[PDB]
């Protein structure tokens, strides 16, 4: 299928004492594979998936150097953003950066992205074409003009369409046994007698990967949205994901209702029915 | 694999 | 800044069976800023050896973390996740329900 590599950076200023917190995590699809945390002891990019441990010392040295360099750019950003917004040095603020690339089921480049936020709001992002910037406000516009002058977009576009894609493919090959494995949901339905006259049917999807899934209820073959609840997809903690969807039904009428499960690991959608 | 240190500050 | 209050789910890794070792999760998501306190409770008391995932965030910039520990469910013992965040005036406690 389609695949992605993404990095997520979070930098939070510590006005009380010392340097900002900086945490970087890297993902291939829904699998975290590296982390760097400024507060940790190693001061190294660390592995978080077994297949990345295939890489040797030059890789780890190189990733550590780059991620520490990015962390210093973010440290300078916090200061600069405080000035832009005329903010006091007393308060903590947050910067986030997310970037990466998608390839299609043929592993060709599809799309790249680089976005940057300040205090939880859009600040500046590359547009879909990777050739220009969107700036949310006049502070971000100042940045935009700076980065236009530096011709940042051109170097970033080269990374996203080039390096990012090549290394994604490398990882997908090296981690093939899990990264290219689809884990269809293990599904079952439970039944919770809610009162004398109503029952709740809960359709579970467990231990799936990747995280994308659709759970839908129908009654008599049509979509049921009334009296349903659908929880946010959540990590199991072993690398797989969980979700459920529930509907409240009149007791005795459970058979009209069907839960429909769509997932990349399923040859065709599953249908579950309480009988 | 990270991009090199070409991100400028804002 | 944004302030967005956390969403909390408390659940087990595996279908819970009394007497069988398992993992108790508290997934906190949709929050901003990232500073957050999360404890897992057994019978109202803080469980000491609790780990958590590396801080990350969704497309909409809101953060998410998983806090987890090994546990063995029991008919009697109550488990819960307790969360504090700037958005909350007091800690929010959500009880573990094995059916959710």
């Amino acid at each position: 299928g389609s695949h992605s590599m993404r990095y997520f950076y979070t930098s939070v200023s510590r006005p009380g004492r010392g340097e900002p917190r900086f945490i970087a995590v890297g993902y291939v699809d829904d699998t975290q594979f590296v982390r760097f945390d400024s507060d940790a002891a190693s001061q190294r990019m660390e592995p978080r998936a077994p297949w990345i441990e295939q890489e040797g010392p030059e890789y780890w040295d190189g990733e550590t150097r780059k991620v520490k360099a990015h962390s210093q750019t973010h440290r300078v950003d916090l200061g600069t953003l405080r000035g832009y917004y005329n903010q006091s040095e007393a308060g903590s603020h947050t910067v986030q950066r997310m970037y990466g690339c998608d390839v299609g089921s043929d592993w060709r480049f599809l799309r790249g992205y680089h976005q940057y936020a300040y205090d939880g709001k859009d600040y500046i992002a590359l547009k879909e074409d990777l050739r220009s910037w969107t700036a949310a406000d006049m502070a971000a516009q100042t940045t935009k003009h700076k980065w236009e002058a530096a011709h940042v977009a051109e170097q970033l576009r080269a990374y996203l369409e080039g390096t990012c894609v090549e290394w994604l493919r490398r990882y997908l090959e090296n981690g093939k046994e899990t990264l290219q494995r689809t884990d269809a949901p293990k599904t079952h339905m439970t039944h919770h007698a809610v009162s004398d006259h109503e029952a709740t049917l809960r359709c579970w999807a467990l231990s799936f990967y990747p995280a994308e899934i659709t759970l839908t209820w129908q009654r008599d073959g049509e979509d049921q949205t009334q009296d349903t609840e659908l929880v946010e997809t959540r990590p199991a903690g072993d690398g797989t994901f969980q979700k459920w969807a529930a509907v409240v039904v009149p007791s005795g009428q459970e058979q009209r209702y069907t839960c429909h499960v769509q997932h990349e690991g399923l040859p065709k959608p599953l249908t579950l029915r309480w009988e | 694999f990270l991009p090199s240190d070409f991100f400028p500050s804002v | 800044m944004i302030q967005r209050t956390p969403k909390i789910q408390v659940y087990s890794r595996h279908p819970a069976e009394n007497g069988k070792s398992n993992f108790l999760n508290c997934y906190v998501s949709g929050f901003h800023p990232s500073d957050i306190e999360v404890d897992l409770l057994k019978n109202g008391e803080r469980i000491e050896k609790v780990e958590h995932s590396d801080l990350s965030f969704s497309k909409d910039w809101s953060f998410y973390l998983l806090y987890y520990t090994e546990f063995t469910p029991t008919e009697k013992d109550e488990y819960a996740c307790r969360v504090n965040h700037v958005t909350l005036s007091q800690p929010k406690i959500v009880k573990w329900d094995r059916d959710m």
